[PDB]
């Protein structure tokens, strides 16, 4: 389906100011 | 939210805003799964100890709405509700065990570069998202202390180890629920306030780019307290209830 996607983000592959705080907890 | 930041143009647009119709008024927040279907708290619409109990016709929702007082024409949408449909087994008496509903929009809202649906966790996603340590995030519109936003909060908190949780409220807590907040010894501070509840509580998969919600706001004591993280629907625990619903047969 389609969702999960951004279109001014993950569809620019531009990412959030915040989103690598999440990505970085994973490690 | 409290200790939250502004929200980023686009970067929620599953984001949806829970209101009463007449006098307007801001309930909760809520989330797109589709383009007809909006993820809530169901304490957001029926709890007897606050004399609340809405039917379809008492509210509406607002989607890709990015300030309170400025209405985005062309951008935001504003959409009545077909349907409520609650958690048979939802427990308002005791600790708000299967705090969830879903409402079903009357016509479908067109996906743009503001308005977008996020994904449910299918078992896997759920197994390895899943997990104390892992950061999620909350949306709301909710309070900024235990008032309110002209823009929408954003806040990064960890998953908290069930046997923690359990041990921070009097509260009997169940399975289908779980908790998020910072340690009283690091630093940041963050949580959900009133307001928020019916708002999601996300997570980026790693293997795919998406964003799944994992949960759904649904209580604590008081906000952002020291010691008292702030408690969640466990989305995943109650997918077969959301798939009956949505897949009637
Ligand atoms: C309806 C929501 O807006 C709100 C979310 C509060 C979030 N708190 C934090 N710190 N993250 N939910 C509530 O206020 C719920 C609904 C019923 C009462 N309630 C509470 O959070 C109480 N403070 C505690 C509680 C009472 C009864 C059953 C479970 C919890």
């Amino acid at each position: 389906a389609d969702c999960g996607l951004r279109p001014l983000f993950e569809k620019k592959s531009l990412e959030d100011k915040t989103e690598r705080e999440l990505l970085e907890s994973y490690i | 939210i409290v200790e939250g930041s502004d929200a980023e143009i686009g970067m929620s647009p599953w984001q949806v805003m829970l209101f009463r119709k007449s006098p307007q008024e801001l309930l909760c927040g809520a989330s797109l799964i589709s383009d007809r279907w909006v993820l809530t708290a169901a304490h957001c619409l029926l709890y007897p100890p606050w004399d609340k109990n809405f039917t379809e016709n008492d509210l509406l929702v607002r989607i890709g709405k990015h300030s309170r007082t400025r209405y985005e024409r062309n951008i935001e949408k504003i959409s009545m509700l077909e349907k409520i449909y609650i958690h048979p087994r939802y427990n308002w008496r005791e600790n708000l065990d299967r705090d969830i509903a879903l409402m079903k929009l009357k016509k479908p809202v067109a996906f743009s570069d503001y308005i977008h649906p996020v994904c449910l966790p299918d078992r896997e996603t759920a197994a390895s998202l899943l997990q104390a340590g892992y950061k999620g995030r909350v949306t709301g519109w909710g309070n900024l202390k235990e008032g309110q936003p002209s823009v929408l909060q954003v806040v990064n908190l960890p998953i908290v180890e069930r046997p923690v949780c359990k041990d921070s409220t009097r509260i009997r807590i169940t399975d289908n629920m779980f908790c998020a907040g910072y340690k009283p010894d690091e630093g940041k501070r963050g949580d959900a306030c009133e307001g928020d509840s019916g708002g999601p509580f996300v997570m980026k998969s790693p293997f795919n780019n998406r964003w799944y919600q994992m949960g759904i706001v649904s209580w604590g004591e008081g906000c952002d307290r020291d010691g008292k993280p702030g408690f969640y629907t466990h989305v995943f625990r109650l997918k077969k209830w959301i798939q009956k619903v949505i897949d009637q047969f």
